[PDB]
């Protein structure tokens, strides 16, 4: 569009590679650091989204 | 302050034609449209016109718009008493990359 | 479209800025409320826009990142906060549904407003 | 993928299975595509 499409998107953070004809709904923040983090978007874990 | 220029205020008579100017240079008016946006004294703004060509239904045809190269026309026409109000030239700019506007002109009905 | 938005706020300079803007009758999960103050006799003003998904904004090139947009699905509010408070920033703050194709692009319908005098 | 069989008037009344053979024909296919690992029955 005209203000250039923003609504599409694509994850980059999983936890596993998933198989063929997969789909995943939730969203949570997937962690990378080894410190475990919960609540909400921070350090060591960024949204997978 | 704003990028775009428009006219400080613009008044005519009732049924006369009224033209408010917006001026640019090609990055933002030359290569995106240009659109009019209308807000009432002490009301929240609605879309007058988009894409410079097109309009969402209930504006009367005596509102049209105009661009040319670097330029922008918006001839409100058929003036009414409810014409009075802020209106401001709108388009995307490449430079920026975002939402610029005018500077805003005040319509004024005439006795 | 109801388009709630907060009251009006006058905290003086070097204080703080309150906008929430409330979505209402519409889905806030695909409606977004990007938002654009005026300056007096200066005409529109963008600030930003907002991705009530993910979470993902963008500011103004003008403004730093002190300007903060986020969106909440729960609540379906859009809350924005600006660091910055100096008598330039005097402004009536207007957020708006981005029109359509998933509304995140260009301004349609903007709300009452809040004018904040600095 | 479901495949189901039905013996009627059976006469292994007290607890066990009979001694019996039999197949079991294919009855329904859908594309589900979730994660299953457990599971558990409903009674009525
Ligand atoms: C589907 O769900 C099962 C059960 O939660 C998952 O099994 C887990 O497998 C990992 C191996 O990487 C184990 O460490 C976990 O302990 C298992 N879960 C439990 C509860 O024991 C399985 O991974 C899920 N499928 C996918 C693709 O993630």
């Amino acid at each position: 569009k005209v203000s250039g499409n923003y609504n599409y998107l694509y994850r980059l953070f999983r936890k596993s590679n998933l198989k063929p004809f997969e789909r995943d709904i939730s969203t949570e923040i997937y962690q990378a650091g080894n410190k475990p983090c919960n609540g909400v978007a921070g350090f060591n874990c960024y949204f997978p989204l | 302050q704003s990028v775009l220029t428009q006219p400080p205020s613009a008044s005519g008579t009732p049924g006369q034609r009224v033209t408010i100017s917006c001026s640019g240079s090609g990055s933002n008016i030359g290569s995106n449209t240009i659109n009019w946006y209308q807000q009432l004294p002490g009301t929240a703004p609605k879309v007058l016109i988009y894409r410079n060509n097109e309009r969402p239904s209930g504006v009367p045809d005596r509102f049209s718009g105009s661009k040319s190269g670097t330029s922008a026309s918006l001839t409100i026409s058929g003036l009414q008493s409810e014409d009075e109000a802020y209106y401001h030239c709108a388009a995307w700019d490449d430079s920026l990359n975002g939402p610029v506007f005018g500077g805003g002109t005040k319509l004024t009905v005439l006795g | 479209v109801q388009l709630v938005q907060s009251g009006a706020e006058v905290k003086k300079p070097g204080s703080s800025v309150k906008v929430s803007c409330k979505a209402s009758g519409d889905t806030f999960s695909s409606y977004t409320f990007s938002w654009v103050r005026q300056a007096p006799g200066q005409g529109l003003e963008w600030m930003g826009r907002s991705i009530p998904i993910v979470g993902k904004a963008i500011y103004a090139q003008e403004f730093q990142g002190r300007v903060t947009i986020s969106a909440d699905r729960s609540t379906t509010t859009v809350y924005m906060e600006l660091s910055s408070l100096r008598s330039d920033d005097t402004a009536v703050y207007y957020c708006a549904r981005d029109q359509s194709g998933f509304d995140f692009f260009y301004y349609d319908h903007w709300g009452q407003g809040t004018l904040v005098a600095v | 993928k479901i495949y189901s069989k039905h013996t009627p008037i059976l006469v292994r009344e007290p607890e066990d299975l009979p001694q019996g053979f039999s197949a079991l024909e294919p009855l329904v296919d859908l594309p589900i595509g979730i994660n299953i690992t457990r599971f558990q029955t409903l009674l009525a």
